[PDB]
């Protein structure tokens, strides 16, 4: 289908909901990073790493801007790809969760041939599997392609596609 | 200053086998790919930072914080030991800062 | 200890903490506190029972401290979130009470930098300081058609251009200039010029998006993919026709057990398989179709496809994106030649640039279209066409018919000549593997010493390929990758000249050009004179086995006679010299006078009808014989007064000529291409030079390892030493060797070397030595003198009219730079040559014959009316 | 965070004093020379003690060339180059054959945290007041504080003068443990 | 539009009429070739005769954009554009453009993020004391000529729909007709905006049997 690089208002929404430990749609834009974290100042500063980590740079004042205006803020210089941060908090995902067998490279098949998303929609799909993250390893290969499906389904739902 | 070297070496305190192992390659001797020296001083100063972390959130990062900065320095000493006694070395203690 | 890792949140309350004449520590007070525990006393203090050191600053005398530390936070934030809020308050009142108007005289505009690059032409000082550094002496003293200076530089390869790479190599950063050619370059940016999106915007734009780009936004936009994309770094398979190390194709022979399924084949092919395999093969026609029927028997020679993994991954790779359109070279060109040749074309059209020339034919307003020279070559040559006649065309692939002519080493230098020059001077290629561009400017020198040129381009190109690659590891030549990775090195730290560790060379990519001339040439036509080519040597090594081992033939260059050196000889003082020129200058005079004399004489005899055309010929003819012994006296006592004595070296003459000791050769551009064998005697070698002619301990030459930025290209190594010589010449800034952890304990034995790890701004330097060692035993060197050195020899009038004719070509070059640059044209094809095919053979017949413009097209020819002309 | 790190081939050996001790000196010329560095800047006397804890008989030899070939009357910084020179190779000759020193002569600096009018809160070092030695920190540490009870130089005016002190063993008359 | 004028014979109109005749009567593929071929000459006429001069003109001597530096067109800017007489502006939109220049010239030669010196255009009502400070903090750009990026936004500036047509003609392109053609009437009315105040250069409107 048509391929498209990730938003970084998507990468940004769901680096910050992995870190809080909470849902995209529990996290609004609208809100600060300082008022999300909710006075500890700790987590705002592990969440203020991983976005300097990823975007490279930072604003000036990243704690009392809204996240849509961080997100249009990392727009205007970044590029497309993940980074440093996303691939290593997927790879940790599929290691953890991921039935003994299936690698990143088999959820990158699965999603070219199943839905036939390319790659910059992969890396979408992937984003949206890192933010609902199981509780516990997906015992089978069945019940792993089943989460892949209903990852699809949320990433298409978010950036509006059908499949 | 003159007659000063300085070996950096990639090292996680965390693990006890980068630990026994970065001890047993500044004892070996340079025939056997180490670097033939005996240690006058050990400064173990690494630690992470734990950080809004009351009793009731003490979990993984503690533990694995608590093994850096205190089980493998005990682990290090033990290890500096092992080698100097194994050479006979009673007259050069090492310094533990 | 405030501003650590533990304690850098709790700096703020740090100051309130010290209110309670609690004491906080610096990290460098808390560090002497701790080194006083390593004190001899403390230490045998410890040996004879444990020892507890309160380093607190009484934190511990502190009571409830948690509750001290946050209150202390509280008031803190408090404070800070009142006066952040009361302040936005008072302004949003005074914004309503006096509205939007009392805020628009109070806000000011905001000016943001557009990149304006500059082609850094080299700068003249006023005739009163260049004659300062000068011996007073040399004026006159040098024949200027005798004096060899580079007019204009320029390289491809894999930080882009010599501006980029110099900014690269010199400062470890791109300015906004730097990024913004990095940009253009690797086609990241295009110009726009019209409408988009309705609205008129003139600039930059994002080369996929289209959308606007900021020149202040270029650097956080595409900073950190210019950098991943450039220098040294893991090879591409994209831009090596698909190429991966990791993955190499080579095909195994196997012999056919059972016979293969019939495939169905054009009965030309099946007839080829008939021929090639003979009783093996089975071929049946097909009634049907006409096709045959391809039946391998048993026993048949089969070729099956394995795949190795080569270990060397890492490459300094032209940057990703380049591409000979962005420059202007159109797709017709692209496609017939080996894309070396791509690299040379360019790095031709922006030496002429840096030289003020945007019109090669411009040079044909000065001189004989038989007189500007190729002197520049290859090592390899066009290895990609080697693959297509040798591989490619064995696997019955689609090649050009004409694949041969471009793997030629000497076709690279035909295209410039048939595409930009179209000159009729000498052409002479070397081919001297890693030296090959310092055997160039020697070449180069001598056919315009010899009087054969008064201009040659000049350097040296390589590309790299699989082939090459390959045959580069199994001779151990390069650095193993899977090693270097073992070892903790990136990529861009794996070329590291002149350290303990060093195990090979990387390979790399590019060209290099100068464009040298005649001084009185480059005087003449107001070209920049970026340094005087001084000295140029090639030396063989001896008798031996080993072809790639270095060796010191080189040093032959300073080979001087020392057994009689009691009294120092007339011969290398600069005032006897003139003394002499001015004693042969008066009887030049009397020999004009004794001629003019006799042409008087015999006029008589003429007719005086005849006499006029008579009188006209042989005082010419004197003018001529007059200027030959002029400058044959200059040469003489100037230039060659050390080529007949054996007591003066080659090395030491050609800076004693402009006045310059051995002791102010500041600068040596070593080959450093990070092997054992070669940093070793390259060094010895130095080291042994200056030994011999008598430099001054406590005075090293400084190295400068440019490959370890580059790589190690070949072909082009010394063309890029050469560029970089002139640009430490022309600004004075040392590069330091940024891979340099550790210098070899081997390399201390060499007193006069040293070997800087980080970049020197020096108040000048007067002298650069570049050295280069082949494989087959081409050892090379070229000294380089600064510019300034040259204005000595000159009156301050010539001076003058020099530096106004350079003032202005420097500002026709910018116009023609920047035109180009963002239209894609700075190289533009000739389509005709400066004559037509009926003027061909006069021109070259006569050696007076010279362009004009031609009024009707605007452009440089030759008139039939300036050919055999009497003006 | 248990993955092991160590390899025994990643280890980087630095050993070369002898080369950098030379760049070092050549850095700290030309930092004069073209005034980066000035006569009242703690940073040359830093970097005098880095030499002369490097000092051999080849950064003697080094320093006496391009010293003596400093010519005097180009400007002010020519002069102040050849004057410091002068007095580092003096110093570099006492202490060839001694042992090198730790050294520090950083100016002391201590906590400060402002907030402005806009209330932004900027935390810097500020250099303190008392205190602008080591010698004056250790006498600030021995005399303690209310807390704990139970019941002449030329840095900053003339770095030349305090690089040519910097050889001589200071003899202590009486020890700051008496205070 | 090609729609008849009865306009007095002075020498701006004579060439008016040379040109419709010789240039603007040709078609497009061939008008471009024969302004390139006639450059000069177009060029001299243009100064000597119409009220449009040509833009590119240093003392006298007949330059291009290309080879002019940033105060050669600064200079002729304030030369065109401000009366000397009334000691003003002719028009507000001719000032702007010629701030608009100057802030560009900035941006150009600065080295890093500063404050304009041109703050407001109100401050160009005295253009040569604006015009020293601007070429003071980037004395640079009385030595360049314009970078070509530069000349395409001054001839962008020129086509601007929004401001008073610019009273001199900046290039010969497939646009010289508009420029030589467009906003002709205003000058026999306010000869204190022509260059020499000559009024042989300007347009005046006049019927040949009510002349009489
Ligand atoms: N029948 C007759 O005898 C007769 C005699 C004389 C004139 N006319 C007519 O009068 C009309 C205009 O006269 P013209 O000969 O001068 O033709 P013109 O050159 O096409 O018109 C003048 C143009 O100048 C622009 N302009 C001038 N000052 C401006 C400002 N301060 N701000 C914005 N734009 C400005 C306008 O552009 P924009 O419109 O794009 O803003 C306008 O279209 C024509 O249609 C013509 O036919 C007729
Ligand atoms: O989010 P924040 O408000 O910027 O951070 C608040 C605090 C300081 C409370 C937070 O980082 C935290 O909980 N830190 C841990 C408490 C603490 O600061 N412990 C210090 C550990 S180091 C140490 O104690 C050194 C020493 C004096 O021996």
């Amino acid at each position: 289908i048509a391929d498209e690089p990730v938003k970084a208002s998507l990468l940004l929404h769901v680096l910050v909901a992995h870190k809080l430990k909470k849902s995209l749609d529990s996290i609004p834009m609208s809100k600060t990073i300082k008022d999300l974290v909710g006075g500890k100042s700790t987590v705002q500063n592990e969440i203020l790493g991983d976005l300097g980590k990823e975007f490279g740079t930072t604003p000036e004042k990243p704690e009392e801007t809204p996240l849509e205006e961080l997100a249009e803020t990392f727009q205007d210089t970044f590029s497309g790809a993940l980074g440093k941060q996303s691939s290593s908090l997927l790879s940790r995902l599929i290691s953890s969760k991921m039935p003994g067998g299936f690698t990143i490279t088999v959820a990158r098949k699965y999603l070219q041939t199943r839905w036939g998303l390319p790659s910059g929609r992969q890396d979408g799909v992937l984003l949206v599997a890192l933010s609902n993250e199981p509780a516990a390893r997906l015992g089978s290969e069945a019940d792993a392609k089943a989460f892949l499906d209903s990852m699809a389904q949320k990433y298409a739902s978010i950036v509006g596609v059908d499949l | 200053a003159k007659g000063s070297t300085l070996i950096v070496v990639p090292f996680n305190q965390g693990s006890k086998q980068d630990v026994e192992a970065l001890i047993e390659f500044i004892y070996d001797t340079e025939k056997n790919g180490g670097l033939g020296w005996d240690l006058d001083a050990i400064i173990p100063f690494a630690a992470i930072p734990e950080q809004g972390i009351e009793l009731e959130h003490i979990d993984s990062k503690s533990e694995f914080a608590h093994r850096i900065m205190l089980t493998n320095i005990l682990r290090m000493m033990g290890c500096v030991k092992k080698q100097k006694s194994a050479r006979g070395i009673e007259t050069r203690p090492a310094q533990v800062i | 200890t405030r501003g650590t890792g533990l304690m850098s949140a709790n700096n703020i309350i740090a100051e309130g903490i010290e209110k309670m004449g609690v004491r906080t520590f610096s990290q460098k007070e808390m560090a002497f506190n701790l080194l006083g525990l390593l004190t001899p006393e403390v230490v045998e203090l410890c040996q004879k029972s444990p020892v507890m050191a309160d380093l607190n600053g009484g934190l511990q005398f502190v009571p409830e401290l948690k509750e001290f530390t946050a209150k202390l936070r509280k008031e803190l934030v408090e404070t800070s979130e009142v006066r952040k809020a009361v302040s936005i308050e008072t302004a949003l009142e005074h914004k309503v009470v006096n509205g939007n108007s009392a805020d628009a005289a109070y806000a000011q505009v905001e000016i943001q930098p557009r990149a304006n690059i500059q082609l850094d032409f080299p700068e003249l000082k006023p005739y009163k300081q260049v004659k300062q550094i000068a011996p007073a002496e040399l004026e006159g003293l040098l024949d200027l058609e005798r004096v060899i200076v580079v007019t204009g530089f320029a390289e491809v390869g894999p930080w882009g251009s010599a501006r980029t790479r110099w900014e690269m190599e010199a400062f470890g950063e791109f300015s906004l200039e730097g990024c913004v050619e990095m940009a253009w370059i690797m086609g990241f940016i295009s110009y726009h010029n019209g409408n988009l999106k309705g609205r008129p915007y003139t600039g930059w734009v994002d080369s996929k998006t289209k959308e606007p780009v900021d020149d202040k936004d270029v650097k956080a936009k595409y900073e950190t993919s210019i950098l991943e994309h450039s220098g040294i770094r893991l090879i591409e398979p994209e831009l090596f026709n698909g190429y991966n190390p990791e993955k190499k194709e080579m095909i195994q022979e196997v012999i056919v057990e059972e016979d293969l399924e019939p495939f169905e084949a054009s009965k030309e092919t099946a007839e080829q398989f008939k021929h090639q395999h003979g009783d093996k093969v089975d071929i049946f026609e097909i009634p049907e179709t006409g096709e045959y029927s391809v039946k391998l028997l048993k026993g048949a020679t089969l070729y099956i496809p394995k795949a190795l993994r080569f270990d060397r991954l890492v490459a300094g790779q032209i940057p990703t994106g380049w591409n000979a359109k962005t420059y202007g070279i159109s797709d017709d060109i692209i496609s017939q030649v080996d894309p070396i040749t791509l690299f040379v074309l360019v790095s031709v059209v922006e030496a002429f640039i840096a030289s003020g020339i945007t019109d090669p034919y411009e040079m044909y307003k000065y001189v004989h279209v038989s007189e500007v020279g190729n002197c520049s070559g290859s090592g390899m040559g066009g290895v990609s066409a080697l693959r297509g006649m040798f591989k490619d065309r064995f696997k019955d692939e689609p090649v050009q018919n004409d694949i041969l002519q471009e793997s030629f080493i000497n076709t690279m230098s035909a295209w410039v000549n048939m595409l930009l020059i179209s000159s009729s001077g000498p052409i002479k290629t070397p081919v001297g593997a890693c030296a090959t561009s310092v055997e160039s400017v020697d070449i180069g020198v001598e056919t315009i010493l010899s009087g054969k040129a008064r201009i040659c381009i000049v350097g040296g190109y390589d590309d790299f390929q699989e082939e090459g690659s390959f045959e580069f590891g199994n001779m151990k030549a390069t650095s193993n990758t899977l090693e270097e990775f073992e070892h903790g090195r990136t990529p861009a730290e794996m070329s590291r000249p002149a350290t303990t560790t060093r195990n090979g060379f990387m390979e790399a990519q590019g060209a290099g050009i100068q464009i040298i001339m005649q001084a009185d040439l480059a005087l003449k036509m107001g070209v920049p004179i970026y340094g005087i080519v001084a000295m140029a040597a090639t030396a063989t090594d001896k008798i031996g086995r080993s072809v790639p081992a270095p060796g010191k033939g080189i040093l032959t260059t300073a080979r001087e006679h020392h057994s009689s050196v009691k009294y120092a000889s007339p011969n290398l003082n600069m005032k006897y010299r003139k003394r002499q020129l001015v004693t042969r200058e008066a009887q030049i005079k009397d020999w004009v006078e004794n001629e003019l004399e006799a042409l008087k004489l015999e006029a008589e005899e003429i007719p005086s009808e005849d006499q006029n055309e008579f009188l006209l010929e042989r005082t010419r003819e004197i003018h001529n014989e007059a200027e030959s012994q002029l400058r044959a006296a200059q040469q003489q006592w100037g230039n060659d007064f050390y080529k007949r004595d054996p007591r003066i070296a080659p090395l030491r003459g050609a800076l004693a000529t402009y006045g310059l000791t051995i002791d102010d050769l500041g600068v040596a551009s070593f080959h450093g291409t990070s092997t054992k064998a070669n940093d070793k005697n390259e060094s010895a070698t130095i080291n042994e030079m200056m030994k011999h002619l008598g430099r001054s301990e406590g005075n090293p030459v400084i190295g400068v390892f440019q490959k370890f930025l580059t790589g190690h290209p070949k072909g082009a190594a010394g063309a890029w030493m050469m560029n970089g010589a002139l640009q430490i010449l022309n600004s004075g800034i040392i590069p330091g060797n940024r891979n340099a952890d550790n210098v070899d304990k081997i390399l201390e034995q060499f007193e006069y070397v040293l070997y800087p790890s980080k970049t020197l701004k020096t108040d000048g330097v007067r002298a650069v030595s570049i050295t280069s060692f082949g494989f087959g035993q081409k050892g090379g060197q070229a000294i380089v003198v600064h510019p300034d050195y040259l204005y000595g020899a000159i009156t301050e009038d010539r001076y003058n009219e020099y530096v106004a004719k350079v003032s202005a070509r420097e500002k026709s070059a910018y116009k023609f730079f920047h035109n180009g640059m963002i239209y894609n044209k700075l190289f533009v094809s000739k389509e005709h040559a400066p004559y037509t095919d009926e003027l061909e053979e006069d021109v070259y017949l006569d050696p007076l014959a010279r362009v004009s413009k031609d009024k009707k097209s605007g452009s440089l020819t030759f008139n039939s009316k300036n050919i055999q002309s009497k003006d | 965070g248990v993955a092991t790190s160590f390899s025994r081939k990643k280890a980087r050996t630095f050993d070369s004093s002898w080369n950098w001790a030379k760049q070092s000196l050549l850095s700290l010329y030309f930092e004069i020379i073209h005034g980066v560095l000035k006569n009242v800047d703690r940073e040359v006397v830093s970097e005098a003690i880095n030499i002369m804890n490097r000092s051999n008989d080849a950064l003697i030899k080094f320093m006496e060339y391009h010293i003596s070939n400093t010519d005097e009357t180009k400007g002010e910084n020519y002069q102040l180059v050849k004057t410091l020179g002068e007095q580092l190779i003096e110093n570099c000759k006492q202490v060839l054959d001694v042992d090198p020193v730790y050294k520090d002569v950083a100016k002391p600096t201590g906590p400060k945290t402002a907030i402005d009018k806009n209330g932004n809160i900027t935390y810097s070092e500020e250099p303190r007041e008392k205190v602008r030695k080591l010698s004056q920190y250790v006498q600030e540490m021995a005399l303690g504080g209310p807390i704990t009870k139970e019941s002449e130089d030329a840095l900053d005016k003339d770095s030349t003068k305090e690089v040519a002190s910097l050889p001589n063993k200071s003899t202590i008359s009486k020890t700051v443990s008496s205070t | 539009m090609g729609e008849p004028i009865h306009k007095i014979a002075t020498r701006g109109v004579m060439l008016w009429k040379e040109f419709d005749e010789t240039i603007f009567n040709l078609p497009k593929n061939k008008l471009v070739p024969t302004l390139e071929a006639k450059r000069d000459y177009i060029i001299s006429r243009l100064n000597a005769d119409f009220q449009k001069p040509w833009f590119a003109t240093v003392n006298g001597q007949a330059r291009d954009l290309a080879t002019m530096t940033y105060e050669e067109v600064a200079k002729r800017l304030v030369e065109l554009m401000f009366i000397r007489s009334t000691n003003s502006w002719f028009d507000v939109t001719w000032r702007t453009f010629t701030g608009d220049f100057l802030r560009r010239v900035e941006e150009r030669f600065t080295k890093s993020k500063t404050l304009s010196l041109i703050q407001s255009y109100s401050l160009l009502d005295k253009p040569d004391e604006a015009i020293e400070k601007v070429f003071n903090a980037y004395p640079a750009a009385r030595e360049q000529f314009l970078n070509a990026q530069d000349i395409d936004h001054f001839l962008s500036m020129c086509q601007n729909p929004m401001q008073k047509p610019v009273p001199f003609v900046p290039v010969l392109d497939r646009r010289f007709e508009i420029f030589f053609k467009k906003d002709s009437l205003w000058q026999s009315e306010h000869l204190e905006a022509v260059v020499d105040q000559d009024v042989q250069r300007t347009c005046i409107l006049h019927g040949p049997v009510a002349a009489q």
